[PDB]
RNA sequence: AAUUUAAUAUAACUAUUAAUAGAAGGUUACUAAUAAAUUAAUAAUUAAUUUUAAAACCUAAAGGUAAACCUUUAUAUUAAUAAUGUUAUGAAUAAUUAUUAAUAAUAAUAAACUAAGUGAACUGAAACAUCU
């Protein structure tokens, strides 16, 4: 008796729920031959020796470079009291990827440059230009 | 006698592109030798 | 009590802290409900940005020459090879394809 | 064996991958949703290239925790409070729009040089530049010193 | 409630099915959910979409 | 002079003493990634100086070695790979069987 | 202030009549997101036009395969430069870091209608072959 709260039969599989089904669902890597090779897109590293082995190319292994100074005051979120700063570009066509406007922008870099923004300066503004 | 099997041939309209005009995604990969024939090849 | 209530505009709202519509009784428009007195909200948590430097400014558009972005990082800012990104046709094309 | 014969660090990297070193954060310590508001678009564009990658590794550590916090409590507990997976959402938000910042600036400075390519518009833009703020009556003395230190980093590569 | 489906999007075509239900049929999984629910967490509403 | 496998163990050794990564850091840049590891509870076979992440799919063995030291400052001297299976599931007898996402 | 009746919805198919026009699926994941401008009316707000970002893998034809997989360093090659190390032996020289010019590619893309080639048999002839 597999199962000691079954004494009759019930219909109950041996195990699982249903002996049938599709068949024509995609491969996956436990399932197939002893040749079969399915990857995971993990390994675009390197070279196939002819012997049989492997040769890592260091100029496309992957590597994730992080800031060598990392600003720690900078949270995930931002404090609810701050509004959702808006940014308008009136007489803008292009929006933000207008020349004019990174000209315009170049040209207060230059005269009076390197100055915080007005929605820089106070945290109660709603929408700034630019 | 008219020339039925040649005539009722039909060929696809290639747009005219300018130099201002998006790359098609498949080209060929060498340049046309001969000018486009009005029936093409006989597809019988 | 108010019978029905409609809107005619909208504004924003320094209480809320965002957009809101005016709502004013159906009928006379000059009576206007005002929106409820937000409660008080007292931010302590440490995952929060400061508003004093969250929004200070730290970049500025000083270079035509510099690319802001360093070039290794454009494949993390877009996709190199696009299936969207078609190109422009030139005169040698066009003579290329025109028999 | 017993762990009375280790000496398990109290700055041992693995706690960053837990909040206060807790094993999973109840109702009252997770941040609040009304005290809480992601990023918005424009406020990521006053932020510098070093900023912006801080910015985004910090998302991505607390996304590392959530993320734990998640399968804990959906694969043992089996709860629906999802409270930490709309915290990882909002955070996923900013991420995203942090990219979409950098790249409409890259866009940006793109299209400001290529335009600036042209002669008619650089010659333009330039004797705009000569013409109105320089070339005053005197006014700057040594300002003018300034104004040009700036002009030859942003236009050319003279510093 | 172990099913390490959370960290990823299996079955795409199924779950848009199930949770796409037509609206005409829709009193059939609203039955379904009001008998499977203590009385403590059941409102009298239609829920909607 | 000397065999590969010291080699190897020199560089590392090296790596360590001057504060510097015991491995080869690889020249294609990621600057924004999106991958998340989850920290797994130690299981019996383990011991107090190992650690199990359920890390991405597409996450090379290399790639959580950098993932770790230059992101949290935690050094993996080895690393090795369990890639799960997935088992059928039904929600019902009346819908299609897909197999349970592969967790790595 | 409430109720009934008939019609009207993003939320059915079929038939006729009138008008207008000739258009993504699947797999699972490091999830596959947007930004704006001009005009018209009560500082704001909708409508119309224009511009704009991202968009993984497979769907014969970059190559191959057992579809969502593997090889193709376009984060690439050549050239130049500043520096480092650095061989070579001040200069050179490549290697590296970082800039600028040139060198390159992404086919799922419907069905019905039309025209052309080839072209049956069952069946009717109360059988059958000319014929159908
Ligand atoms: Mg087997
Ligand atoms: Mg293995
Ligand atoms: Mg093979
Ligand atoms: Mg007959």
């Amino acid at each position: 008796l597999t199962r000691p709260w079954k004494k009759y039969r019930d219909g109950e599989l041996f195990y699982g729920l249903s002996k049938v089904g599709n068949k024509r669902v995609p491969l996956t890597t436990k399932q197939g031959n002893k040749t079969m090779y399915k990857g995971t897109r993990a390994s675009g590293i390197g070279r196939h020796t002819k012997f049989g082995g492997y040769v890592i190319n260091w100029k496309k292994v992957r590597t994730y470079v992080t800031p060598d100074m990392v600003n720690f005051e900078l949270k995930p979120y931002v404090n609810a009291n701050v509004p959702p700063l808006k940014h308008e570009f009136k007489g803008f066509s292009g929006g933000p990827l207008d020349p004019r406007l990174q000209l315009l922008k170049i040209k207060e870099y230059i005269v009076n440059g390197r100055v915080q923004s007005e929605g820089a300066t106070d945290t109660s503004c709603y929408k700034e230009r630019g | 006698r008219q020339w039925r099997l040649i005539e009722t041939r039909k060929i696809a309209k290639q747009p005219n592109y300018q130099v201002g005009d998006a790359k098609p995604l498949h080209m060929p990969k060498e340049r046309k030798k001969f000018p486009d024939y009005k029936y093409g090849e006989s597809n019988i | 009590a108010v019978r029905d209530v409609s809107f005619n505009g909208s504004y924003y709202d320094a209480d809320y802290k965002k957009v809101m519509p005016y709502r004013c009784v159906k009928g006379q428009p000059d009576l206007i409900i005002p929106w409820p007195k937000p409660d008080p909200i007292d931010v302590q948590t440490n995952l929060a940005t400061d508003p004093v430097i969250a929004r200070e400014q730290t970049f500025w558009v000083d270079s035509v020459v510099r690319n802001p972005i360093p070039k290794k990082a454009i494949p993390s800012i877009r996709n190199p090879h696009s299936k969207y990104k078609r190109g422009t046709l030139t005169a040698k094309d066009i003579a290329k394809l025109v028999a | 064996p017993t762990t009375s014969n280790l000496r398990c660090p109290d700055d041992h990297p693995l706690w960053q991958f837990f909040s206060n070193k807790k094993f999973i954060r109840s109702a009252d310590d997770l941040p609040p949703s009304s005290h809480i508001r992601p990023w918005s678009i424009p406020e990521l564009r006053h932020k510098s290239f070093n900023d912006l990658h801080s910015l985004w590794y910090n998302c991505l550590r607390e996304q590392n925790v959530l993320a734990r916090e998640n399968h804990l409590l959906k694969n043992i507990v089996g709860s629906t409070h999802d409270e930490f997976s709309e915290l990882s959402n909002s955070i996923r938000t900013t991420m995203w729009q942090i990219r979409h910042v950098l790249n409409e600036r890259e866009l940006a400075y793109s299209a400001s040089r290529e335009f600036l390519q042209d002669e008619s518009e650089r010659k333009k833009f330039l004797d705009t530049l000569a013409n109105d703020y320089f070339l005053n009556k005197d006014i700057p003395d040594d300002e003018v010193a300034s104004m040009l230190t700036r002009f030859q980093l942003a236009i050319f590569g003279i510093s | 409630s172990g099913s390490y489906q959370h960290l990823s999007n299996v079955g795409s075509r199924v779950m848009k099915r199930l949770g796409n239900r037509p609206k005409n049929f829709l009193p059939h999984s609203e039955k379904f959910i009001k008998k499977s629910t203590p009385e403590f967490m059941k409102s009298d509403l239609k829920e909607v979409d | 002079d000397i065999n590969v496998s010291e080699k190897i163990y020199k560089w590392t050794k090296a790596g360590i003493e001057q504060g510097k990564e015991h491995f080869k850091v690889g020249g294609n840049k990621v600057y924004f990634p999106k991958a998340r590891i989850i920290l797994l509870r130690p299981n019996a076979k383990h011991t107090p100086y190992q650690a199990k992440f359920i890390v991405p799919k597409s996450f090379n063995k290399l790639d959580l070695r950098d993932y770790l030291y230059h992101i949290y400052g935690l050094r993996a001297m080895n690393i090795t790979t369990q890639l799960l299976h997935g088992k059928f599931n039904r929600m019902n007898l009346q819908t299609t069987r897909f197999r349970e996402p592969q967790i790595k």
